[PDB]
């Protein structure tokens, strides 16, 4: 629950689709910080990103948000090929219950 | 030997727009321009809010503007929330980095 400019949230949401994994990862981290529920569905799509640090960052953000919608996608990410992504998912699930 | 410039680099305020310049970079390569800080031994946190990807020209140079923060909520490589970074005490710099890891040495910024 943070009073954030909605135009800023839309921007970080568009950034999850950028060419630079750096931009996508940054956007995912920033969305968790903001803690808005509108970022839930676009962040769920990012849990399937080609970059291991984007997927984990999106998983940390989703846990920070605390939305139940992310439960099914986070359980899927718990079976992710990458160790950091699996650790992120485990933590995010614990930040919900 | 790629280099980096930050104009201005000293006496900054929270919200100051700085000119981030890279020279001697690899042509056509993307570089993430971000405010970083060494918050602990081997720990680097980035400001996820103000950052841009600039692509180097044929001459190996790139230029962008950056909004610097005195205080920011810091993140690690994997999207882990570190916590609040205060640049009055923490060693804050601006960095240009390619997908590899390379690029110039970060330019120290003081408030």
């Amino acid at each position: 629950h943070h009073h954030t400019d909605p135009e800023k949230v839309e921007m970080y949401i568009k950034n999850l689709q950028d060419d630079s994994y750096f931009v996508r990862r940054a956007a995912a981290a920033a969305l968790g910080k903001i803690g808005d529920e509108r970022a839930v569905e676009p962040l769920i799509k990012a849990l399937k990103d080609e970059d291991r640090f984007v997927r984990s960052s999106a998983a940390y953000a989703l846990g920070e948000i605390g939305d139940e919608r992310a439960v099914e996608p986070l359980i899927k990410a718990l079976k992710d090929e990458d160790w950091f992504v699996r650790r992120a998912a485990a933590v995010a699930l614990g930040e919900i219950g | 030997a790629p280099t980096a410039t930050v104009t201005p680099s000293s006496g900054l305020s929270d919200g100051t727009v700085v000119k981030v310049a890279g020279a001697g970079l690899q042509a056509g390569t993307a570089y993430w321009v971000a405010q970083w800080a060494r918050v602990d031994t081997g720990v680097w946190a980035y400001n996820p809010a103000d950052n841009s990807s600039v692509t180097a020209d044929a001459n190996g140079s790139a230029s962008t503007s950056l909004t610097v923060r005195r205080s920011f909520e810091g993140f690690l490589f994997d999207g882990t929330r570190w916590g609040t970074v205060d640049c009055t005490t923490a060693a804050c710099q601006v960095g240009l980095s390619d997908a590899a890891g390379n690029g110039p040495e970060g330019v120290a910024i003081s408030f």
